[PDB]
């Protein structure tokens, strides 16, 4: 229903930028979770993941986003701790939430995580 | 291979594996704690290791998480009716848990395929290999698809991204005759250590008696077990381990 | 894999919006239904639309409609409104990180 | 030359009901309780005298197909004695191999048959057959619930047994619990002259009762 995220942050490239995805209005376990980026002047990029009844946390392999993903199902809070930070990591990140099984989906969305890594 | 066989058959099918002529350790099967539900219907979960069966049968398949709740004698549905059945006298335990990240594919792997319509209901622990197109509309379906003419089966997409229900949950079900046939499968039988020259109750292979256990010289014949005496007083015993 | 979308349209109210989600490599589904539809409004979080292009329902207004054939997925939004148009997306499935569309937005004149 | 290699038991032997087996080759046994079917004549075949003596280890052939299977196992000069019996659905077996030089006659001789196998196989058997090498004899008994007197020795090796129903003298030993029976009259049994058939004798013509 509602995906609350961690606030903005500004770091230098190369570090680890932590995030948190606060769940309000749904069971955080019943839903495989994610962190998807909408980058400036870019398409939506599905990046970060976690499954519902297991630990998935696969990414686009490519250059791995590598961002550390974990869950506190008491907090219902999905984390994005972004390893190998860089200037391109500047973007609006959306921890997303999927539907029950099918051809999809991402039902609801985070409000976005403003992220800027630069000088 | 009951639990740890990598790729189980899909749900419309299944495998009946007799388990007999062995000793069955349920403890690890009980104590693994990797299983979503360890579900006994007509027997005691912790008393399995103590309980011995002639027959045992394992049937290993894949069902929707929401269908995990559906399997129980007296619990019908799409499952119990069509693809696979439950006995209504069913007695034995049930063990379900997810294979998701293993058996699911991001593409909703279509191997695991459940029976859509075959009018009848299966007999306990039985299947049907029928691919015949189901007939809903009374107009003859001619064994092909058409108006109200359904393929008897339906194929689960399992994505790792599915919700709880729609992930694969591997379910193996057990079976038995208990006793009343020559007994084969029993639970492990837990031996203690040994004490000599101290009055003890004891049990050996089911022989039960009380005395002072001591080493003795007298030699047996390799198939002989007990000793006795003139008075039929169980005397020597050959240490089983 | 990677997909392409109809980047933009410029139309008038009370009209159809034909939006092609063009998938490179993998085409739709083995089970005959895949890809998706999604919408991110400007200054707004993304939002679900359709999945397998044929589907979803309540919570996604009736104007959202369409289908897809192999690679191409046609998002057909009837009776456009000047307040209702925003960037659209379609997720892949069955191969690769599911990603999204390059973005799709139908302008409306007048 | 070890001609006698087999057994086939059952109550149908039709491939239907549970039909035991045994085989032998290269000292390495076989068993099945699989229910399977045969040629007119179950047998073991051989051809002669070459780099494969008895050739034809490709005999292979008694049988149709091993079907719905409830067990398994695998691994003159001679005399080989095998008792077979069922109790509590436990098929049992005993054995020997004991060497003899002779042809025609079971050597008058005594040896006791320890167990080899318990089978809790639950076959229920009325009949059986046997097998042989095709291109040397054997026997059969039948068992009846006697009473013996067994004499164990210091090793528990049965040296000698004594019957009871055999004859009078061997029902004296069964009374004294001794092989050595000394002079004098030892009262043993009763003998109750048989009946002959029966005489049912009932008041005649019997009418009919009206429960009805
Ligand atoms: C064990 O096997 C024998 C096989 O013969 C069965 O004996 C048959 O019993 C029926 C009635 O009990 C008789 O009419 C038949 O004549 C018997 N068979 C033959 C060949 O004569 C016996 O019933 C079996 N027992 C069990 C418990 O299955
Ligand atoms: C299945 O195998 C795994 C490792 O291969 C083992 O840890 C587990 O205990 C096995 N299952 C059971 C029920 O013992
Ligand atoms: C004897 O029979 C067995 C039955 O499994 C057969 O496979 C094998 O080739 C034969 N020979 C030996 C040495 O077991
Ligand atoms: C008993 O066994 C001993 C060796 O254990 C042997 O010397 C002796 O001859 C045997 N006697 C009998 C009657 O078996």
């Amino acid at each position: 229903v509602k995906l609350v995220e961690s606030g903005g942050g500004l770091v230098k490239p190369g570090g680890s930028l932590r995030l948190s995805c606060a769940a309000s209005g749904f069971t955080f376990t019943n839903y495989g979770m994610s962190w998807v980026r909408q980058a400036p002047g870019k398409r939506l990029e599905w990046v970060a993941e976690i499954s519902s009844g297991g630990s998935y946390t696969y990414y686009p392999d490519t250059v791995t986003g590598r961002f550390t993903i974990s869950r506190d199902n008491a907090k219902n809070t999905l984390y994005l701790q972004m390893n190998s930070l860089r200037a391109e990591d500047t973007a609006v990140y959306y921890c997303a939430r999927f539907r029950y099984g099918g051809g999809g989906t991402v039902d609801y969305w985070g409000q976005g995580t403003l992220v800027t890594v630069s000088s | 291979e009951v639990f740890n066989a990598t790729r189980f058959a899909s749900v419309y099918a299944w495998n009946r594996k007799r388990i007999s002529n062995c000793v069955a350790d349920y403890s690890v099967l009980y104590n693994s704690a990797s299983f979503s539900t360890f579900k006994c219907y007509g027997v005691s979960p912790t008393k399995l290791n103590d309980l011995c069966f002639t027959n045992v049968y394992a049937d290993s398949f894949v069902i929707r998480g929401d269908e995990v709740r559906q399997i129980a004698p007296g619990q019908t549905g799409k499952i119990a009716d069509y693809n696979y059945k439950l006995p209504d006298d069913f007695t034995g335990c049930v063990i379900a848990w997810n294979s998701n990240n293993l058996d699911s594919k991001v593409g909703g792997n279509y191997n695991y395929l459940y029976r859509l319509f075959r009018k009848s209901n299966l007999k306990p622990f039985e299947r049907d290999i029928s691919t015949e197109i189901y007939q809903a509309g009374s107009t003859p379906c001619n064994g092909v698809e058409g108006f109200n003419c359904y393929f008897p089966l339906q194929s689960y997409g399992f994505q790792p991204t599915n919700g709880v229900g729609y992930q694969p949950y591997r379910v193996v079900v057990l079976s038995f005759e208990l006793l009343h046939a020559p007994a084969t499968v029993c639970g492990p039988k837990k031996s203690t250590n040994l004490v000599k020259n101290k009055c003890v109750n004891f049990n050996f292979n089911g022989l039960t008696g009380t005395g002072v256990l001591t080493e003795s010289n007298k030699k047996f014949l390799p198939f002989q077990q007990f000793g006795r005496d003139i008075a039929d007083t169980t005397d020597a015993v050959r240490d089983p381990q | 894999i990677v997909l392409t979308q109809s980047p933009t349209l410029s139309l008038s109210p009370g009209e159809r919006a034909t939006l092609s989600c063009r998938a490179s490599e993998s085409v739709d589904n083995y089970g005959i239904s895949f890809m998706n539809w999604f919408q991110q409004k400007p200054g707004q979080a993304p939002r679900l639309l359709i999945y397998a292009a044929s589907n979803q329902g309540s919570g996604i207004p009736s104007r959202f409609s369409g289908s897809g054939s192999g690679t191409d997925f046609s998002l057909t939004i009837s009776s456009l409104e000047p307040e209702d148009f925003a960037v659209y997306f379609c997720q892949q499935s069955k191969e690769v990180p599911r990603i999204f569309g390059q973005g799709t937005k139908v302008e409306i004149l007048k | 030359s070890n001609i006698i290699r087999g057994w086939i038991f059952g109550t149908t032997l039709d491939s239907k009901t549970q039909s035991l087996l045994i085989v032998n080759n290269a000292t390495n046994v076989v068993i099945k309780v699989c229910e399977f079917q045969f040629c007119n004549d179950p047998f073991l075949g051989v051809y002669y005298h070459k780099n494969n003596k008895s050739w034809m280890e490709s005999e292979f052939r008694v049988y149709s197909s091993a079907n719905n299977c409830t067990f398994e196992y695998v691994s003159f000069k001679n005399l080989r004695e095998f008792v077979f019996k069922n109790i509590d659905g436990y098929f049992k077996i005993y054995s020997k191999h004991t060497p003899i030089n002779l042809v025609r006659d079971l050597p008058q001789g005594f040896s006791a048959l320890e167990p080899l196998v318990d089978l809790p196989i639950g076959i229920n058997i009325t009949r059986f057959q046997t097998l042989l090498a095709l291109h040397a004899a054997y026997y059969v008994g039948y068992l009846q619930p006697r009473t013996f007197l067994l004499k164990y020795n210091e090793n528990g090796t049965i040296t000698d047994a004594v019957d009871c129903a055999l004859d009078p003298l061997s029902e004296t030993k069964c009374t004294l619990k001794s092989f050595t029976v000394e002079k004098g009259i030892y009262q043993t049994s009763n003998f109750r002259v048989q009946p002959t058939e029966s005489i049912v004798r009932f008041p005649n013509i019997t009418n009919l009762c009206p429960f009805g």
